[PDB]
Protein backbone atom coordinates (compact mmCIF):
# COMPACT_ATOMS: atom_id res chain seq x y z
CA UNK A 1 0.00 0.00 0.00
CA UNK A 2 2.59 2.71 -1.13
CA UNK A 3 1.11 5.58 0.56
CA UNK A 4 2.73 9.27 1.27
CA UNK A 5 1.34 12.27 3.41
CA UNK A 6 0.92 15.99 3.24
CA UNK A 7 3.28 18.33 4.76
CA UNK A 8 1.37 21.95 3.91
CA UNK A 9 -1.34 20.39 5.64
CA UNK A 10 -0.52 22.03 9.40
CA UNK A 11 -2.07 20.16 11.52
CA UNK B 1 -4.95 35.30 -14.18
CA UNK B 2 -6.47 32.51 -12.28
CA UNK B 3 -6.92 28.90 -14.19
CA UNK B 4 -2.88 28.84 -14.00
CA UNK B 5 -2.56 25.52 -12.83
CA UNK B 6 1.08 23.92 -12.58
CA UNK B 7 0.80 20.17 -13.18
CA UNK B 8 -2.47 18.83 -14.70
CA UNK B 9 -3.27 14.63 -14.30
CA UNK B 10 -5.98 13.08 -15.33
CA UNK B 11 -7.68 9.72 -12.97
CA UNK B 12 -10.64 8.01 -12.81
CA UNK B 13 -12.72 8.40 -9.54
CA UNK B 14 -13.29 5.33 -7.64
CA UNK B 15 -16.72 4.71 -5.61
CA UNK B 16 -14.59 4.45 -2.09
CA UNK B 17 -15.95 6.67 0.52
CA UNK B 18 -16.64 10.53 -0.11
CA UNK B 19 -17.22 9.80 -3.99
CA UNK B 20 -20.26 7.73 -2.50
CA UNK B 21 -23.11 9.46 -0.71
CA UNK B 22 -21.91 13.08 -2.65
CA UNK B 23 -21.83 10.86 -5.82
CA UNK B 24 -18.21 12.05 -6.96
CA UNK B 25 -17.49 9.65 -9.81
CA UNK B 26 -15.84 9.26 -13.15
CA UNK B 27 -13.44 10.79 -15.01
CA UNK B 28 -11.76 13.78 -13.44
CA UNK B 29 -8.76 15.43 -13.65
CA UNK B 30 -6.03 16.27 -11.03
CA UNK B 31 -4.69 19.51 -11.52
CA UNK B 32 -2.14 20.61 -9.10
CA UNK B 33 -2.49 24.47 -8.71
CA UNK B 34 0.88 24.54 -6.57
CA UNK B 35 -1.22 25.38 -3.69
CA UNK B 36 -4.87 24.12 -4.83
CA UNK B 37 -5.96 20.70 -6.48
CA UNK B 38 -8.82 21.14 -8.96
CA UNK B 39 -10.61 17.78 -9.86
CA UNK B 40 -12.28 19.17 -13.16
CA UNK B 41 -14.18 16.70 -14.94
CA UNK B 42 -13.28 15.40 -18.68
CA UNK B 43 -16.85 15.99 -19.99
CA UNK B 44 -17.25 19.96 -17.78
CA UNK B 45 -15.49 23.19 -18.29
CA UNK B 46 -15.13 24.50 -14.95
CA UNK B 47 -13.55 23.02 -11.61
CA UNK B 48 -15.50 20.58 -10.14
CA UNK B 49 -13.89 20.17 -6.58
CA UNK B 50 -12.03 22.90 -6.05
CA UNK B 51 -9.80 21.33 -2.74
CA UNK B 52 -6.28 22.57 -1.32
CA UNK B 53 -3.91 20.80 -0.61
CA UNK B 54 -3.65 22.45 3.10
CA UNK B 55 -6.58 20.29 3.86
CA UNK B 56 -5.44 16.74 2.89
CA UNK B 57 -4.60 14.58 5.41
CA UNK B 58 -2.22 12.70 2.93
CA UNK B 59 -2.17 11.30 -0.25
CA UNK B 60 -0.97 7.43 -1.31
CA UNK B 61 -0.60 5.95 -4.46
CA UNK B 62 -0.58 2.40 -3.99
CA UNK B 63 0.78 0.88 -7.11
CA UNK B 64 -1.93 2.75 -9.37
CA UNK B 65 -4.83 3.76 -6.49
CA UNK B 66 -3.92 7.44 -5.99
CA UNK B 67 -6.14 8.26 -3.08
CA UNK B 68 -6.36 11.33 -1.31
CA UNK B 69 -7.01 11.75 2.64
CA UNK B 70 -9.16 14.69 3.89
CA UNK B 71 -9.53 16.04 7.15
CA UNK B 72 -11.14 19.38 8.40
CA UNK B 73 -11.25 22.58 6.03
CA UNK B 74 -11.74 20.01 3.35
CA UNK B 75 -14.56 21.45 0.58
CA UNK B 76 -16.13 17.58 1.04
CA UNK B 77 -15.02 17.37 4.92
CA UNK B 78 -13.36 14.07 6.36
CA UNK B 79 -13.47 11.28 4.04
CA UNK B 80 -10.76 10.16 1.21
CA UNK B 81 -11.03 10.67 -2.33
CA UNK B 82 -9.59 7.44 -4.14
CA UNK B 83 -9.42 7.10 -7.73
CA UNK B 84 -7.37 4.81 -10.27
CA UNK B 85 -4.37 6.01 -12.81
CA UNK B 86 -2.92 4.47 -16.27
CA UNK B 87 -0.94 1.64 -14.29
CA UNK B 88 1.77 1.81 -11.54
CA UNK B 89 3.83 4.66 -13.41
CA UNK B 90 1.24 7.64 -13.87
CA UNK B 91 0.58 6.79 -9.92
CA UNK B 92 4.51 6.74 -9.18
CA UNK B 93 4.56 9.86 -11.63
CA UNK B 94 1.82 12.09 -9.82
CA UNK B 95 2.81 11.14 -6.40
CA UNK B 96 6.44 12.38 -6.72
CA UNK B 97 5.48 15.84 -8.51
CA UNK B 98 2.99 16.59 -6.15
CA UNK B 99 4.93 15.56 -3.43
CA UNK B 100 7.64 18.48 -4.66
CA UNK B 101 4.74 21.23 -4.45
CA UNK B 102 3.25 20.41 -1.67
CA UNK B 103 6.88 20.28 0.24
CA UNK B 104 7.52 23.72 -1.38
CA UNK B 105 5.06 25.26 0.55
CA UNK B 106 4.83 23.61 4.15
CA UNK B 107 8.77 24.24 3.54
CA UNK B 108 8.57 27.76 2.42
CA UNK B 109 5.15 28.94 4.55
CA UNK B 110 7.40 29.99 8.28
CA UNK B 111 9.58 29.16 10.88
CA UNK B 112 7.87 29.08 14.09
Amino acid sequence: LVIAGNPAYRS
Amino acid sequence: MGPAFKEVWQVILKPKGLGQTKNLIGIYRLCLTSKTISFVKLNSEAAAVVLQLMNIRRCGHSENFFFIEVGRSAVTGPGEFWMQVDDSVVAQNMHETILEAMRAMSDEFRPR
